[PDB]
């Protein structure tokens, strides 16, 4: 299977939902390789909780935490790991306002070569137990023979372009993670990376980062042919006080490119009421009122979350994907699973009339593009050549009373699922 | 941080 794309475990679905599926626990196993050395990139660790998914006979060797915490936060994590003395860390410089290290990926260096795994959940226990999160697994890239002459290159540049968003974090414990990549033969690669970095990018390189990275993959190595796109996630910016400041300019405009209808798919209260995890599945769905009553206009663009296809309408989405399906929803032409939310923080916003890309935060995706298997386009494999959409299509328009879940007003006229209601403060 | 909300 040409795709490598994975749904994490979600505890409490019938066994048949999880045939397919991966907890942190499989990733990590021997049968995946002999662990020498791991780096995590993530934005919220639990380190007592991650180093118990770590095989016993792996939990001392080297772990190195990417995070971009600060102050009073920073500290707690030390003191987290502290006990471990096994585990360094790395903080992200984030030097622009509201910014985030929101990359999960695991670097995993063995003995028999390397993984590279890019996903969407943070390194915690409730990001893992009963959520939809995806999951990208590289091949086990082999080490480049002792005496020979190699770039270890795919012809996505996935090895070049990986390189590169370590080297933008311009960190000393990267770059020992860099001159392990420069070592591997990447070259069976067969997805693109789609990286955010924070900055202001001017010119060329606009095209390196957020949504010019993937319009400059999409112009570049797809062909044209009414194609909807598709937005699903689980965070929602600022998105300004009507559709035309971003979303349907510049926005849309990057993703549709090749060589419109817009649907977004972001949980109702009701889709959140009546989860598996019931009310708390709000605590990873943090749209605020503050935002939300910005911004009326873009919950016309919402759809619910359901997902049959996988058995996971119950279990609450904290992936985040794109794609432009046909206009029967049979076929698509590139899917992209990320870390990226509905955000400029994540996407980059334009500034000083355009000519300057401004992106707030560090986010990694994988651009899946049929040129890269020598195809035209996917089919959709309408139960999860044959792309697994983890969701249901077409997507279903919110109902006249569904609202957006957001997560810091209360909920006190319905019970959910556990028979609590939802009073935060 | 251990969650979204600290
Ligand atoms: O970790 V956040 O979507």
């Amino acid at each position: 299977n040409p795709f490598q794309f994975y749904l994490t475990r979600v505890s409490g679905v019938k066994p048949k939902y999880n045939s397919g599926a991966l907890h942190i626990k499989d990733i990590l196993s021997p049968l995946f390789g002999t662990l020498v050395s791991s780096a995590q990139f993530n934005y919220c660790f639990d380190v007592d909780w991650l180093v118990k998914q770590y095989p016993p006979e792996f939990r001392k060797k080297p772990i190195l935490l990417v995070h971009g915490d600060k102050r009073e936060a920073k500290a707690h994590l030390h003191a987290q790991a502290k006990p471990y003395e096994n585990i360094s860390l790395c903080q992200a410089k984030l030097d622009i306002a509201f910014g985030t290290h929101h990359t999960k990926m695991m670097l995993l260096l063995y003995e028999e070569g390397l993984r590279v795994v890019i996903h969407t959940s943070n390194l915690i226990h409730a990001d893992w137990h009963q959520k939809t999160q995806g999951i990208w697994l590289s091949p086990l890239y082999p080490r480049i023979a002792d005496g020979t002459h190699k770039s270890g290159e795919s012809p996505t540049h996935f090895k070049a372009n990986l390189i590169s968003y370590l080297t933008a974090y311009n960190a000393p414990s990267l770059k020992e993670w860099i001159d392990v990549i420069h070592k591997h033969d990447l070259s069976e690669t067969n997805v693109y990376l789609i990286g955010s970095t924070p900055g202001r990018f001017q010119g060329s390189q606009k095209d390196n980062w957020g949504h010019f990275r993937l319009k400059k993959l999409l112009k570049d190595h797809a062909s044209s042919m009414s194609w909807p796109v598709v937005g699903q996630f689980s965070s929602v910016g600022s998105l300004g006080a009507d559709e035309s400041k971003w979303l349907c300019s510049e926005f849309k405009e990057s993703m549709l490119t090749l060589g419109v209808p817009l649907y977004l798919i972001y949980p109702s209260v009701e889709n959140v009421r009546t989860s598996l995890e019931g009310y708390p599945a709000g605590g990873s769905l943090p749209y605020s009122i503050q935002t939300a009553e910005k911004q009326n206009w873009l919950h016309s663009y919402f759809h619910k979350w359901s997902a049959e296809t996988s058995g996971r309408s119950n279990a609450m989405p904290h992936i985040k994907t794109y794609m432009r399906p046909s206009p029967d929803f049979s076929k698509i032409a590139w899917f992209l699973v990320t870390s990226a939310n509905l955000s400029k923080a994540a996407w980059g916003a334009l500034e000083k009339n355009g000519t300057q890309l401004m992106i707030r935060s560090y986010e990694l995706g994988v651009l899946f593009l049929p040129s890269a298997l020598g195809l035209d386009s996917f089919k959709v494999k309408q139960k999860f050549a044959t792309f697994p959409v983890p969701y249901d299509l077409p997507p279903e328009l919110y109902g006249s009373k569904d609202r957006p879940w957001i997560w810091n007003i209360p909920y006190v006229k319905a019970p959910d699922t556990h028979g609590n209601m939802w009073v935060p403060s | 941080k251990l969650n979204y909300y600290d």
